[PDB]
């Protein structure tokens, strides 16, 4: 599969939850992108697609407060944006 | 339902 | 499919990270026993498959100090030794 | 590979 290059601060995000290249599969970056939510515990305890993105380098990438994971295409979207694909 | 399954529903 | 039902350190490490009910599918255990252990950061930096457990609910569960997501049969042994299928 | 993948890899 294609391998996409994250712009810097999702770079950033990634290698701080140990991924090691400059250019992954979308998958590799979809993976790292949930362990790095959970190792942060970002996500909302008893509503759990809710992340809380104040104060943290993911709300800096996606350039919100908080979102939900069941919408599908905005997260994407959101993604791209930190892409060169 | 976790937030780990929410995410792996994405794919 | 089949609701298994965790015995008491295993119920407590799944509650710890929001889930709410006594029976759970293996999926879902399997979901949230991943979640705690990007939550509390157990895994190598460097080799990821690798989860550290000494000192932690998951080493007491468990029964060992570390030990290789890679060793599939292992893993799914010391799930059901904690769970009532 | 990420704990995430290796993880998703027991099912
Ligand atoms: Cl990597
Ligand atoms: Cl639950």
């Amino acid at each position: 599969e294609t391998l996409v290059r994250p712009k810097p601060l999702l770079l950033k995000l990634l290698k701080s939850v140990g991924a090691q290249k400059d250019t992954y599969t979308m998958k590799e970056v979809l993976f790292y992108l949930g362990q790095y939510i959970m190792t942060k515990r970002l996500y909302d305890e008893k509503q759990q697609h809710i992340v809380y993105c104040s104060n943290d380098l993911l709300g800096d990438l996606f350039g919100v407060p908080s979102f939900s994971v069941k919408e599908h295409r905005k997260i994407y979207t959101m993604i791209y944006r930190n892409l060169v694909v | 339902t976790s937030f780990a399954e929410y995410w792996a529903l994405l794919s």
